[PDB]
């Protein structure tokens, strides 16, 4: 998320069996990293 | 005639007078936007009690 | 820095010869190439120069109309076009170098140069 110019970055890593789906359940994310990037976004994409 | 080159050198050499002589010079300019202000301070800590 | 000149020699009176002088070593910056000439018994003398930036050439009057100066940047090299050839143009040819920007082009003409050549000779027979 970009709030305030700060880009929040949050997550986690779980290990999973699933071939399908998301696995249903609950687990939290904490925070990672914390950019003062100041910069515009509406769009975006991934590289894989 | 009338069409020069608009730049030129400079005679700096050791025996030069003080005015003449070589000067290197950094300014230092400040900027606030409305961005996150990432240029800050030492802000030194003390002792803890 | 050196200065490296070539071509030049032996011509007949009327017909035309190129000479070269390529810059070789680690330069800062190039303001201005130039050719002077020393023929035997005489002062060195000025003949052409050229600003590095631009090409803007400056000529002695005695060569204006049949000399041209040339430069190629990429290949760090300064040319003389020696066209319809005078007796008169017998002499050693300098190649000259200077970092000096001045403003004013003739200035050229009169500065004294940092670096030179070893000298080319021409020959202008009948
Ligand atoms: C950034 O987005 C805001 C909100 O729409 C908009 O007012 C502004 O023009 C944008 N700024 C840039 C750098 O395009």
């Amino acid at each position: 998320k970009n709030i305030d110019g700060y880009f929040k970055i949050y997550s986690k890593h779980t290990p999973i069996n699933l071939v399908r789906d998301l696995p249903q359940g609950f687990s939290a994310l904490e925070p990672l990293v914390d950019l003062p990037i100041g910069i515009n976004i509406t769009r975006f994409q991934t590289l894989l | 005639f009338n069409c020069y080159f608009p730049l030129q050198s400079y005679g700096f050499q050791p025996t030069n007078g003080v005015g003449y002589q070589p000067y290197r010079v950094v300014v230092l300019s400040f900027e606030l936007l409305h961005a996150p202000a990432t240029v800050c301070g030492p802000k030194k800590s003390t002792n803890l009690v | 820095v050196q200065l490296v000149e070539s071509g030049g020699g032996l011509m007949q009176a009327g017909g035309s010869l190129r000479l070269s002088c390529a810059v070789s070593g680690r330069t800062f910056s190039t303001a201005a190439m130039g050719w002077f000439r020393q023929a035997p018994g005489k002062e060195r003398e000025f003949v052409a120069a050229i600003r590095w930036s631009g090409g803007s050439a400056y000529y002695a009057d005695s060569v204006k109309g049949r000399f041209t100066i040339s430069r190629d940047k990429a290949k760090n090299t300064v040319y003389l076009q020696m066209n319809s050839l005078k007796y008169e143009d017998t002499a050693v040819y300098y190649c000259a170098r200077t970092e000096y920007v001045s403003y004013l082009l003739s200035d050229y003409a009169t500065w004294p140069y940092d670096y030179w050549g070893q000298g080319t000779q021409v020959t202008v027979s009948s």
